[PDB]
RNA sequence: CGGAAGGGCACCACCAGGAGUGGAGCCUGCGGCUUAAUUUGACUCAACACGGGAAACCUCACCCGGCCCGGACACGGACAGGAUUGACAGAUUGAUAGCUCUUUCUCGAUUCCGUGGGUGGUGGUGCAUGGCCGUUCUUAGUUGGUGGAGCGAUUUGUCUGGUUAAUUCCGAUAACGAACGAGACUCUGGCAUGCUAACUAGUUACGCGACCCCGGUCGGCGUAACUUCUUAGAGGGACAAGUGGCGUUCAGCCACCCGAGAUUGAGCAAUAACAGGUCUGUGAUGCCCUUAGAUGUCCGGGGCUGCACGCGCGCUACACUGACUGGCUCAGCGUGUGCCUACCCUACGCCGGCAGGCGCGGGUAACCCGUUGAACCCCAUUCGUGAUGGGGAUCGGGGAUUGCAAUUAUUCCCCAUGAACGAGGAAUUCCCAGUAAGUGCGGGUCAUAAGCUUGCGUUGAUUAAGUCCCUGCCCUUUGUACACA
């Protein structure tokens, strides 16, 4: 009964608007479900060089790399659940669906 | 999955694996007016769109290379029979597209045009 | 024989054993998050990535 | 390269069976990692492929590491002479 | 660039002659004799002869050496 | 360009200061010297803890040797009465390299012998180049179309004056209409007792449990609403808006009330150029060199660490505002089991003083390490101005981990030895608010590994709200016999 999603992705508003769909799915199908809820988000930072080679002014780069996570917790059976995500979906969400 | 990738090192190998498409393409596409391509992973199956101007050559001899580029795609990142499928679509107005314009003038200046 | 000297020195480790991924160096790799890749084709290559210098 | 006949016999029926044959660059590899069923060693790979390549029978491309062989009609003709096969069987990229 | 030392030489190859008629011995009766040993090894299993060296036998590509 | 004038600006400039460097030891880099080799690029800002370069192997490009072809393809021979691959032995070698000699077996048209030709090269050339970066140049500058002036190169627009961090605006006007840049933009920091959220964060109430004399503590357990603390989404909020003055009453400037802010910090960053750096990042590359006794590739050892000398970036300190020994007590960036890839963070229980070792577990991460029990600091003894219990360089003996291999000690631990250094000359670096400085923690290099670098957190000031005096930069005028200026 008790299915988890969890959604991951690099875009912030794409991740907001597929989470939205899917509570808006679960509320037109009329079952009882959980808020999303927000993990703290990762930064992935790489310092390197800007010079390709070694001469030149101690210049440093800082690529940055956010990645978000969400999750909604279900109430309900497989079938739903599966129906839910067959529908609607975009490239920049990874989605993760746990039974248990 | 078995092995249990974690999710930094995840969509960090998504990222090298879209660069070093984009790379091959841009190698191997060149003549051909390629402009860039954009993959959807479903669960089970792989779209991956090639974004392009001629669509005829890159189709070529009912449809040759499209299925030499999934076989290529297949062989190198090891993706199960009938788990990825391509598709190359034309690009509408594709004088904004950079690349494009970029290909044309240097085979343009191969070809030995001032 | 040559096939026991060939390539019988042990690579499991060291800068000589891993190499880039593009350019296939040993100097400036990024093993980090397991990109194995040079610094500077990381520069060429973080915008197809998804690197980009927010700040 | 005084190649085993074996081994040759297979990687060019491996590139009957599929026009298209991906190789990474690197000579210390013992084994294939495409087809790991038989020896048949990267570095020989690369030299056959090579030795297909320079008498104008297939074609090159190369991504950062990995060569790629697209095999052309006249090297179809050519694998269908030397492995006596019949002409009515295609490789399964002219298959649809 | 010239050289003090001189090089080695490349092993310059004995080749042989119908070296098969040194194998077995014909006879004018229907009967063959086989001089040389045969090698009891599983990747040779009774066709190959082995080497008669001064001193004592060996067979080469499975590597089998039978001391006196 | 001016040691010519008129304005403005910059802690890579000064003033007032703060911490320093240069004085001693050590670490790293460069030059020099030595050497088989001590590989090489870079020499003011814009070279020197720079190539992410913390090299025991590799990297490695240097030296001494030893293997291999990975010389495709075409044309000629040669050969199936065998073109030719591999080989344990005894010698040689470094090696169990059949590398060569003595010696015969084996593989089966893949190959070998010559001529053309490619291939490979951390080889040369960045004064041939691409791309990238730095610099001129952190300042506010730059350019078309048309119209006007001049024969013309050129000029106006692009400015007398005020204002601004700004060629930012007001206003004049042979200019009008424009464009890049600045600004605008994105992220970060703070304020929202309000909206959305939550068993991978909790809150407060209860029910128990433990302890002390109704009450107090519990990161001990479980559940009842909620989001204040947690995280991240949409919003909002600040604009010189309100007031008092200065100012053509325009552009704007100062102070004050309300208030979390009345200049938070970075990224991006114009035209033109350097004969700035990189061929040692590239299967980016022109040309030249080599190409089998190789500048290709592989292996072993050495070197990149060598030490009469000088310089640079840093660490340790010169102590009592301190050291040692115990007790108390608080963080945030983060990272963590890999395509090849052989190498993760570690809780807890025993053995050992320690470095460490042995087994069960947890974690692909708001789940586990972890409430990250970090240092500086606080409290209480010991010390007593002595090169001292400051300082730990040098050096002897031993014990562990990583790795095939540590010797020129890889690192770590124990005992012992106990040098200079008593606040550093000329010279010079960086900086003004959560800033400098003190202080510790993560990532990168990493098998073993931080005196570097990149981020984060704690404690947290002196002095300044100005100036062109020096160093320089941007406009206008002036002069030039300079234009590689
Ligand atoms: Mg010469
Ligand atoms: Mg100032
Ligand atoms: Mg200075
Ligand atoms: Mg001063
Ligand atoms: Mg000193
Ligand atoms: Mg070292
Ligand atoms: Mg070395
Ligand atoms: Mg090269
Ligand atoms: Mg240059
Ligand atoms: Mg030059
Ligand atoms: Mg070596
Ligand atoms: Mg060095
Ligand atoms: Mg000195
Ligand atoms: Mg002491
Ligand atoms: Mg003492
Ligand atoms: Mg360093
Ligand atoms: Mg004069």
């Amino acid at each position: 009964h008790r299915i988890r999603i969890t959604l991951t992705s690099r875009n912030v508003k794409s991740l907001e608007k597929v989470c939205a769909d899917l509570i808006r799915g679960a509320k037109e199908k009329n079952l009882k479900v959980k808020g999303p809820v927000r993990m703290p988000t990762k930064t992935l930072r790489i310092t390197t060089r800007k010079t390709p080679c070694g001469e030149g002014s101690k210049t440093w780069d800082r690529f940055q790399m956010r990645i978000h996570k969400r999750l909604i917790d279900l109430h309900s059976p497989s079938e739903i659940v599966k129906q839910i995500t067959s529908i609607s979906i975009e490239p920049g969400v990874e989605v993760e669906v746990t039974i248990a | 999955m078995a092995v249990q990738i974690s999710k930094k090192r995840k969509f960090v190998a998504d990222g090298i694996f879209k660069a070093e498409l984009n790379e091959f393409l841009t190698r191997e596409l060149a003549e051909d007016g390629y402009s860039g391509v954009e993959v959807r992973v479903t669960p089970t199956r792989t779209e991956i769109i090639i974004l392009a101007t001629r669509t005829q050559n890159v189709l070529g001899e009912k449809g040759r290379r499209i299925r030499e580029l999934t076989a290529v795609v297949q062989k190198r990142f090891g993706f199960p029979e009938g788990s990825v499928e391509l598709y190359a679509e034309k690009v509408a107005t594709r004088g904004l597209c950079a690349i494009a314009q970029a290909e044309s003038l240097r085979y343009k200046l191969l070809g030995g045009l001032a | 024989g040559h096939q026991q000297l060939y390539w019988s020195h042990p690579r499991k480790f060291g800068q000589g054993s891993r190499s880039c991924r593009v350019c296939s160096n040993r100097h400036g790799l990024i093993r980090k998050y397991g990109l194995n890749m040079c610094r500077q084709c990381f520069r060429q290559y973080a915008k197809d990535i998804g690197f980009i210098k927010l700040d | 390269m005084l190649m085993p006949k074996k081994n040759r016999i297979a990687i060019y029926e491996l590139l009957f069976k599929e026009g298209v044959m991906v190789a990474k660059k690197d000579v210390h590899m013992p084994k294939h990692p495409e087809l790991a069923d038989k020896n048949v060693p990267n570095l020989h790979v690369m030299k056959a492929m090579q030795s297909l390549k320079s008498r104008g029978y297939v074609k090159e491309q190369f991504a950062w590491r990995h060569f790629y062989w697209y095999l052309t009609n006249e090297g179809i003709q050519y694998l269908r002479d030397y492995l006596h096969l019949p002409p009515e069987i295609v490789p399964a990229t002219l298959r649809r | 660039k010239s050289y003090t030392t001189p090089k080695k030489n490349k092993h310059k190859r004995k080749k042989v002659k119908l070296a098969v008629l040194k194998y077995y011995k014909v006879d004018e009766n229907g009967k063959i004799s086989r001089l040389r040993r045969e090698c009891p090894s599983d990747e040779c299993g009774a066709g190959v002869f082995m080497a008669s060296h001064f001193d004592r036998h060996y067979c080469g590509k499975c590597c089998l050496t039978y001391c006196f």
